């Protein structure tokens, strides 16, 4: 690969972790709070 | 007010109510579904997104 | 040098890019004479002629890989030198303040491909070009240089580009110092805005867009207190906003698709910082609008929804 | 591989290092022509002003 065909995937793997991270931590955070409702 | 600080001191959630053990439970089920429609929301695009 | 760029038979010499040998000369004799500084008026004049053709030949040169040894546009020792000499003509007339304003107005769509090759390129002979260009348009010296910037950043989103660029970097000094003032310059400019004069100008538009300080942290914490004059009545006309869009000319509309995911983000923001705004969300029957948004169809629109949703119930029952 | 083939690698290795170092001159050069007339513009402007 070239630098450039490295730069621009790093940019799709930063681009989709913090979409999936955002995700997954306004998900675990509804589940807490799902289960604060059913206790 | 005592027995509360033995309560939350370990992480005891209490629930007082003093209206009605009917009235609360349908305002806690109108969260309960429409709180579980968000995770069929959530987990949906999450599992698009996978 | 007026009379031949209007006559036919050279232009059209110029326009064929079906003989390579007559486009890569003719880009060339152009070129030396736009060095010139009387010249750069005259060729101005005709900009709308060649100047398309100088684009396509950098678009050719993206849509196609850089593996090629055969002549073309890539790799090959002819395609380094047949972008950068388009690359020269188009930097020779951006010098000029005045050209620079027009340039990026006119040829606006063209304009962010430049972002494209700085990235694709390995060479560093196109890439210091293109750079270049857009630091002479965004510069002080060029006429209303605050609606260039504006323009590029917002819609054509300059600045992530950017910032994922500058850790590419090749050799030449210029290059390096191009990117830096570029970067600086963007960042600058979008954030002296007021975060309350921000925000109210695009709710009266009624056209929200993302850029990245108007999501940022801070932007939201300090003007949470300003909303408030009527139990929060900035807020208040956002909800409205984005309660009409639904209904009213449905989602999933390219127009009404741009206001909702902001408007669902903006919202997040605020939500979060202050539980205040949870009233005003159940009051108006915008809380009704942010549930139908999570099966519509699209990544974002559910996306968005289901963050904006998830934050108003935290502050429900924590 | 052998001294013939060694040597057509090295003639194409310096056209392109000649080549790249001449372009790369020219443009720091040609940003050099230039710099030195909006600079020139802007200097004059402000005195002429003064002057006026």
């Amino acid at each position: 690969l070239s630098l450039e065909n490295v730069n621009d995937m790093v940019k799709e793997i930063t681009d989709c972790e913090s979409r999936a991270r955002q995700l997954d931590e306004s998900l675990d955070s509804l589940r807490s709070k799902l289960n604060d409702l059913l206790e | 007010k005592k027995v509360k600080r033995v309560i939350d001191s370990l992480n005891g959630k209490i629930v007082s109510l003093n209206t009605r053990s009917s009235e609360l439970v349908d305002t806690l089920n109108r969260q309960i579904d429409d709180l579980q429609r968000i995770l069929d929301t959530t987990e949906q695009t999450l599992h698009t997104e996978l | 040098v007026e009379k031949l760029l209007k006559n036919n038979n050279l232009i059209n010499i110029l326009q064929n890019i079906e003989q390579m040998d007559t486009c890569y000369v003719c880009i060339r004799l152009l070129q030396e004479l736009a060095v010139i500084p009387e010249y750069r008026d005259v060729i101005w004049l005709h900009e709308k002629k060649f100047m398309p053709t100088l684009f396509k030949i950098l678009q050719r040169a993206t849509d196609s890989q850089l593996a090629t040894r055969i002549v073309a546009t890539n790799s090959n020792h002819l395609g380094i030198q047949l972008q950068y000499h388009s690359l020269l003509l188009i930097w020779l007339l951006t010098f000029n303040p005045v050209f620079a304003n027009e340039l990026v107005q006119k040829y606006l769509s063209d304009f962010l491909d430049l972002l494209k090759l700085v990235k694709i390129t390995i060479k560093e002979k196109v890439s210091r070009l293109c750079i270049s260009i857009i630091l002479q348009c965004c510069s002080t010296r060029v006429k209303q240089h605050k609606k260039v910037i504006k323009q590029l950043l917002l819609l054509g989103n300059a600045l992530p580009t950017v910032q994922s660029l500058s850790e590419r970097k090749y050799s030449d000094e210029e290059l390096r110092q191009d990117i830096s003032n570029l970067k600086e310059i963007l960042e600058n400019e979008y954030q002296e805005l007021t975060s309350f004069d921000e925000y109210v100008a695009e709710l009266d538009s009624k056209l929200l867009c993302w850029s990245p300080p108007h999501v940022d942290n801070g932007f939201w914490s300090d003007n949470i207190d300003e909303f408030k004059k009527d139990n929060y009545k900035i807020f208040r006309q956002l909800i409205e906003l984005l309660q009409a869009k639904v209904r009213n000319g449905d989602v999933n509309a390219k127009q009404e698709k741009i206001i909702i995911q902001v408007a669902l983000n903006d919202i997040t923001h605020v939500v979060e910082l202050l539980p205040e705004s949870i009233d005003v969300l159940d009051k108006t029957g915008g809380k009704a609008d942010i549930m139908e948004l999570l099966n519509h169809s699209d990544s974002r629109v559910k996306y968005e929804a289901l963050k904006a949703t998830q934050a108003i119930i935290g502050y429900t029952f924590k | 591989l052998t001294p013939n083939q060694v040597n057509d690698e090295l003639n194409k290795m310096q056209a392109f290092i000649r080549k790249e170092a001449e372009e790369k001159a020219k443009e720091i050069q040609l940003k050099a022509d230039q710099e030195y007339e909006i600079e020139k513009t802007n200097i004059v402007r402000n005195e002429t002003n003064n002057i006026d």
